[PDB]
């Protein structure tokens, strides 16, 4: 059986976002993200401030699935959460929304202590496609983590433009290691 | 809490964020049962599920090494 978007099911899960249990609050945020009904936006925003990190993570995730821009400013605040997975979730959600107000908080997240947050910030910057990210991404080509380094290289390919082209033309001669290979490959594929 | 089999099941959910959340949950449990399902999740179509599975396997492996060294010391 396949189902229609059910308003009674969404109202149930909205109420469940204020449930005493954290497992119920978490499951509600995931079900609301899966339904993708915009009624869930303001209650999901309130859940980004939940006491439990699992619920905040789920609310950020669902808000990115829904893709509503009302969530931009609260997701910018969640990029500063104490929990690493909340920050990773908020970066992905901001990339999905694609609103340019997230560019500067995402450039800061490229310097996160967690490798998984840095990948998600690079990926979100590649999605937004804003040139302001170029020099911060070129710097992330020296990340200690290889997956962070590839994510920054993939995001540079996504942005393109004259700033990326001039930066890659230079880096193919001035760079070392992975960064130099990135620039050489960029020049052969463009 | 014996909810490990529920998250192992969630590693097959159609919602990429549910499968990612399952891999993270399993990394935070630290149970060896999650090892074979998480190694499979390293081939997931979604980048973030793969990242969560590599992270979870690291957390489980560290806990395994720590508990074994703890017994010795």
């Amino acid at each position: 059986h396949h189902h229609h978007t059910d308003p009674e099911k969404v109202e149930m899960y909205i109420k469940n976002l204020q449930d005493d249990s954290y497992y119920v609050r978490r499951a509600a945020a995931y079900a609301l993200g899966k339904i993708g009904d915009e009624r869930a936006v303001e209650p999901l925003i309130k859940a980004l401030k939940d006491e439990d990190a699992w619920v905040r993570r789920a609310a950020a995730d669902a808000l990115g699935q829904i893709g509503d821009e009302r969530a931009v400013e609260p997701l910018i605040k969640a990029l500063k959460d104490e929990d690493g997975w909340v920050r990773q979730s908020a970066a992905v959600a901001l990339g999905q929304i694609g609103d340019e107000r997230a560019v500067e908080p995402l450039i800061k997240a490229l310097k996160d202590e967690d490798w998984f947050v840095r990948i998600a910030a690079a990926f979100a910057l590649g999605e937004i496609g804003d040139e302001r990210a170029v020099e911060p991404l070129i710097k992330a080509l020296k990340d200690e983590d290889g997956w962070v380094r590839q994510s920054a290289a993939d995001a540079l390919g996504e942005i393109g433009g004259e700033r990326v082209r001039a930066a890659m033309e230079k880096l193919a001669e001035t760079g070392t290691g992975f960064a130099r290979k990135v620039a050489v490959n960029y020049l052969e594929t463009h | 809490p014996e909810k490990v089999e529920m998250y192992i099941k969630n590693l097959q959910d159609d919602s990429s964020v549910v499968r990612k959340a399952a891999a993270v949950a399993l990394g935070e449990i630290g149970d060896e049962r999650a090892v074979e399902p998480l190694i499979k999740a390293l081939k997931d179509e979604d980048q973030f599920v793969r990242i969560a599975a590599a992270w979870a396997l690291g957390k489980i492996g560290g806990e395994r090494v720590r508990a074994a060294m703890e017994k010795l010391a």
